[PDB]
């Protein structure tokens, strides 16, 4: 199993300020063919997910622009460029290279 | 079946009516390369191929001796001396869904061009330019097979249409409505020549 | 599979004498007393026929010259087909007929038949009539054209003619329980063809399919206890050759004498 | 990163020879659809041709006997023979590479031709 | 086939709600893709396949429609949101345009 | 399905061993038996419920009737001290029994 | 795009249920799926995956020989079988698509599309 | 023939490995295979089969849907794709032949000839 950690548990961000969600990997989730097979999801509240950074460091279609994914190996980290008001809610990683697929427990960024 | 993996069957060693095609009247293309269809019925032909699938109506074209196009080109080849009769017709009450079919696939995104009856089923991440992916779906890497939108709004050019191209090659034969036998009688006869 | 067995038996040909056999019937007509004379592809009265026996079973490829003349003793189902064709490998066609006990299969393939096919046959313990055939004929079979199925053409002596004309593969066949000690019989019987496939291939060797069985294993050989039963059977050429054949009132042929066999024949 | 640059057009006498090319960075030429796409001036955009990425050709009805659309696979450069120039003619051309359902997804920057 | 943007000469305000309709005579229902020209410059997709937003396209476009009937709809305009908008035939031979809209920050 | 094997059974050198196989149905199916001596692969040493490969010698005698397959070693000596797995084929499945350990004083 | 989850209720502690999952607006014949369960308050957590055409059935532990799934290419829809329920199963469940349609694209991974989710309950 | 297997190492739980198991000599092609697998501390698993063909493949209930036998007697190998390598796979796995030629006549023959295991250890 892939048991993955994410930091920190909490990220109560006014909107406008930056902020940095980390998940770091218990093994090394990098080059099945060459890529980093981790991806980001933001659960808002009341409605289902969907993807928001895929492959570690690029994002679906239409996603807004402030968001980035870094990282490598083991250590990866979401890049929210100005936290805004339609950003509440829990993010998740997930490992996307064996076959127990294993999501984060759940990080909210919020409006304190 | 989709364009890019069409159906053939071999028919052989078997009696073949071919009154039933070409007087059917329901077909929207009825062109014959070999011996034309009212003639067909008495060519004692080898193997008879039935390739059987559903396309467009412009790319009902693609479909003849040399042509050019998504079809001819990444799909299905109808070669230059294809002997045979292509058979095409509407199937827009059957292979048309509101919302668009997408279970009808077809090759777009292929390297080079087709053989002459080639099954194009090369399913694999079609680097476009020159982007290593090493089986990514992205940019310049994306799937070659493209999906339909076959809805009863599409106009008669974009509405689905099944295609069985008849391809021809000692084993079928006729005809003449071959008249009831009569007997005791002395009588002008044709018995198989 | 292709377990081969050809090790190193190289024996000097036998010949026994067809005295007056393998006659079939030449055309598609009825006739009555009346004595006719046919042209055609038939093997010469007293002529020597390669005889083959369990000495085991070399069974090695021979030619199929024109047509071929093809007997069996073979008191238990040992001889089961053939497998006529040009290079006996891929990228030419090739005949291959089998029976198993109640239906005989026949394809024209690309097959890639071994150097020594064969099909094995069991006997389970549970049902002992059951004959569990394992084909070791060909390794890789794939894309082929015809393939007819009926019931089974096969001390019960057996007799064939094969022959291949214009794109047609034609079987004559009769079937004689005999009495003989080890050779062909003299008594004057017709072949009647079985059935005229429409192969149209181009057939220039052919071999014949053994039953064998497993009767010791020993570990790594994977030959070790193929033994041949007991059966014996013989080849004849089909050469162009006019005989008089004497029609019954029944239209069955019941005689008949070779021409230039020997002067009152003549 | 994937840019077209395209050279080749001039004032030229009607009636006459020209060509057009396009360089590729990025992009095999090759192996996909690229298409010329003509705006006269005080108009909007309008289909010239495309050659497949098999190598099929293709020109619109107010191009055929007039142009031929041509290719190297050495400079992975496109080309455009010019001939027979009327005073329609008379438009800035662009390169663009053709997907089908996807759209004209990368351009050129375009090249003035007049005729006089 | 025969595209009618309408209506051609279009103005605004910023912050309004913007609808540029490309009308399909017979029904393609798929076919369709959104091309924004800055005055007399490179023209870009917007939304291809006539839903689906083009990767990089701000989200403030979006487009509907599917069938004989399609439509852009900008939902906050901006001040350098004036352009040329094209629509285009996608899967065709002749990949029809339409003649062009300019809308006009006004 | 399965094969059940005693765990094991000893018996004195010289002496005259006997490992049982029990099954559902057993006796209709063909079961093969094989030898694991310690740090070894196995051995095929009785198949067919009745025959005896080649290089085994005639003391491995087995047979099987009704549920039970046995294995029968007269002259039991030292080297017989070894992993004994009675095996059988049922649906095309590859079923091993349990293996039973036989063991010489 | 539509991923319209059906079924799905109030279930007997040891029970029987099946989930169907009807999609349109895309292919779906090319398209790997996946099943996603979230117990209340409690976080996304996987259950299944399967190929373009089925075979390829990929199940967790919890979900051993338990649960089954399958689809129907021809009317384009997603199943899920389910025996012996047990209290941890109580969840809203999601059937999401993978991104796309190439390999190394793995079938238990990336989730583009994701649907409404309908609530299985299991008590008394 | 005489066989030799190549590939067991170490490997965490989910790993992928691909074992093999080559022949010296030709007689490869009269065999069908088997790959049995000897615990550490038991005995021995049948794993799966393949025909002298390859056409007749069969696995065991506890492993189908993860590992997949291939062979090439043209290459004289016997190799065994081993995905979803899972928490009870660690063990010495042997390939042995059968004899018989198709899955209808393995009941009269048996497994003679193995080659030297192979040691597959998963852990975390």
């Amino acid at each position: 199993d892939i048991v993955m950690t994410q930091s920190p548990l909490s990220l109560p961000v006014t909107p406008g300020e930056p902020a940095s969600i980390s998940c770091r990997s218990s093994q090394s989730l990098l080059h099945s063919n060459g890529y980093l097979y981790l991806d980001w999801y933001l659960q808002k509240p009341g409605q289902s997910p969907q993807l928001l950074i895929y492959l570690g460091s690029n994002r679906a279609s239409g996603v807004p622009d402030r968001f980035s994914g870094s990282g490598s190996g083991t250590d990866f980290t979401l890049k929210i460029s100005r936290v805004e008001a339609e950003d509440v809610g829990v993010y998740y990683c997930m490992q996307a290279l064996q076959t127990p697929g294993t999501f984060g427990q759940g990080t909210r960024l919020e409006i304190k | 079946a989709s364009v890019y993996a069409w159906n053939r069957k071999r028919i052989s060693n078997c009696v073949a009516d071919y009154s039933v095609l070409y007087n059917s009247a329901s077909f929207s293309t009825f062109k014959c390369y070999g011996v034309s269809p009212t003639k067909l019925n008495d060519l004692c032909f080898t193997n008879v191929y039935a390739d059987s699938f559903v396309i467009r109506g412009d790319e009902v074209r693609q479909i003849a001796p040399g042509q050019t196009g998504k079809i001819a080109d990444y799909n299905y080849k109808l070669p230059d001396d294809f002997t045979g009769c292509v058979i095409a017709w509407n199937s827009n009450n059957l292979d048309s869904k509101v919302g668009g079919n997408y279970n009808y696939l077809y090759r777009l995104f292929r390297k080079s061009n087709l053989k002459p009856f080639e099954r194009d089923i090369s399913t694999e991440i079609y680097q476009a330019g020159s982007t290593p992916c090493n089986g990514v779906e992205g940019f310049n890497c994306y799937f070659p097979l493209q999906s339909y939108g076959f809805q009863p709004t599409n106009g008669v050019g974009y509405q689905p249409y099944r295609v069985v191209v008849l391809s021809f090659e000692a084993t079928v034969c006729g005809p003449k409505k071959s008249t009831n036998l009569v007997k005791n009688k002395c009588v002008n006869f044709n018995f198989n020549g | 599979q292709c377990v081969n067995l050809t090790t190193r038996t190289q024996l000097p040909p036998a010949y026994t004498n067809s005295f007056t056999r393998g006659v079939y019937y030449p055309d598609k007509v009825f006739r009555s007393s009346v004595l006719h004379s046919t042209q055609d592809l038939f093997l010469p009265f007293f002529s020597n026929v390669t005889w083959f026996h369990a000495i085991r079973f070399d069974n090695p490829v021979l030619p199929f010259n024109d047509g071929v003349y093809f007997a069996s003793t073979e008191k238990s189902n040992i001889i089961r087909g053939w497998i006529f064709g040009t290079t006996l490998d891929s990228k030419t066609q090739s005949l291959l007929i089998v029976n198993n006990a109640t239906n005989v299969v026949i394809k024209v393939c690309e097959f890639q038949f071994c150097n020594d096919p064969f099909l094995g046959v069991y006997y389970h313990k549970n049902n002992k009539s059951w004959m569990e055939s394992e084909f070791r004929v060909y390794s890789s079979a794939n894309n082929c054209t015809f393939e007819y199925v009926s019931q089974p053409f096969l001390k019960n002596l057996r007799e064939f003619v094969f022959k291949n004309i214009d794109g047609y593969f034609k079987i004559y066949s009769k079937h004689t329980p005999i009495n003989l000690v080890r050779d062909l019989p003299q008594g004057f019987s017709a072949l009647e063809p079985l059935v005229d496939l429409p192969i149209g291939i181009n057939i220039t060797r052919f071999q014949t399919l053994l039953a064998l069985h497993r009767s010791y294993l020993t570990p790594g050989d994977s030959s070790s206890g193929w033994t041949a039963g007991a059966a014996a059977y013989y080849v004849g050429y089909l050469q162009p050759r006019t005989f008089l054949l004497k029609y019954n009132e029944n239209g069955t042929i019941t005689d008949a004498v070779d021409c230039a066999l020997d002067p009152l024949s003549e | 990163e994937v840019q077209l640059v395209e050279s080749g057009g001039g004032l030229i006498q009607p009636g006459g020879s020209l060509r057009l090319s396009c360089a590729a960075s990025g992009i095999i030429v090759s192996s996909n659809y690229m298409t010329w796409v003509r705006q006269a001036p005080g108009k909007g955009l309008e289909w010239v041709s495309v050659i497949y990425s098999g190598g099929s050709t293709f020109y619109a009805d107010s191009v055929k006997g007039r142009f031929t659309i041509s290719r190297d696979k050495s400079k992975n450069t496109l080309y455009l023979q010019m001939s027979s120039l009327r005073a329609e003619d008379t438009a800035v051309y662009y390169c663009a590479r053709d997907l089908g359902p996807y759209g004209m997804d990368v351009w050129g920057q375009g090249t003035t031709v007049t005729v006089s | 086939i025969q595209l009618t943007q309408s209506p051609s000469f279009l103005s605004a305000s910023v912050g309004d709600r913007v609808t540029i309709t490309c009308r399909a005579s017979q029904g393609i229902s798929s076919d369709l893709a959104w091309y924004q020209q800055k005055p007399g410059k490179a023209p870009n997709l917007l939304i291809y396949a006539a839903s689906t937003l083009q990767s990089g396209v701000p989200s403030r476009f979006s487009g509907s429609g599917s069938g004989t009937d399609f439509t852009l709809t900008i939902s906050s305009l901006q001040p350098e949101d004036f352009a040329t908008y094209y629509c285009q035939q996608l899967n065709s031979d002749l990949y029809t345009f339409g003649q062009g809209t300019k809308l006009e920050i006004k | 399905y399965e094969l059940t094997q005693p765990p094991s059974v000893s018996v004195s050198p010289g002496q005259t061993a006997t490992i049982t196989c029990s099954g559902d149905k057993l006796g209709d199916k063909y079961a093969c038996w094989y030898q694991q001596r310690p740090g070894q692969s196995p051995v095929l040493v009785i198949y067919q419920d009745s025959k005896r490969p080649s290089g085994i010698p005639e003391r491995f005698s087995g047979s099987n009737s009704g549920n039970t397959a046995t294995l029968t070693i007269g002259g039991t000596q030292a080297m017989d001290e070894a992993a004994y797995f009675c095996q059988a084929w049922d649906s095309n499945t590859g079923v091993f029994g349990g293996g039973t350990k036989l063991t010489v004083l | 795009v539509q991923l319209l989850e059906s079924g799905g209720g109030v279930v007997q502690p040891g029970g029987s249920l099946r989930l169907s999952c009807a999609a349109s607006g895309f292919a779906f014949t090319t398209y790997a799926m996946n099943w996603v369960r979230q117990a209340p308050g409690r976080g996304l957590e996987w259950v299944s995956a399967i190929s373009d055409g089925g075979g390829s059935a990929y199940y967790a532990d919890s979900v051993k020989g338990r649960f089954t799934i399958s689809r129907d290419n021809s009317k384009n829809t997603l199943y899920l079988q389910m025996n012996s329920l047990r209290a941890e199963d109580t969840a809203v469940y999601y059937c999401a698509k993978t991104r796309g349609r190439g390999l190394y694209d793995y079938v238990w991974g990336s989730k583009d599309y994701w649907g409404q989710g309908t609530l299985v309950t299991v008590s008394s | 023939v005489q066989l030799v297997e190549s590939g067991g190492g170490l490997v965490k739980p989910g790993g992928s490995l691909r074992l093999s198991c080559a022949a010296s000599e030709f007689t490869f092609s009269s065999y069908s295979m088997n790959w049995v697998r000897q615990a550490p501390g038991k005995g021995l698993e049948w794993v799966s089969s393949i025909s002298s063909s390859g056409s007749q493949i069969y696995y065991a209930d506890s492993v189908k849907g993860r590992f997949t036998i291939s062979r090439d007697n043209a290459k004289k190998s016997l190799y065994l794709q081993m995905n979803s390598l899972r928490v009870e796979d660690t063990a010495v796995y042997y390939c042995a032949t059968n004899g018989g030629a198709h899955s209808s006549t393995w009941s009269f023959y048996g497994m003679d000839v193995w080659g030297q295991g192979t040691t597959v250890t998963v852990s975390s």
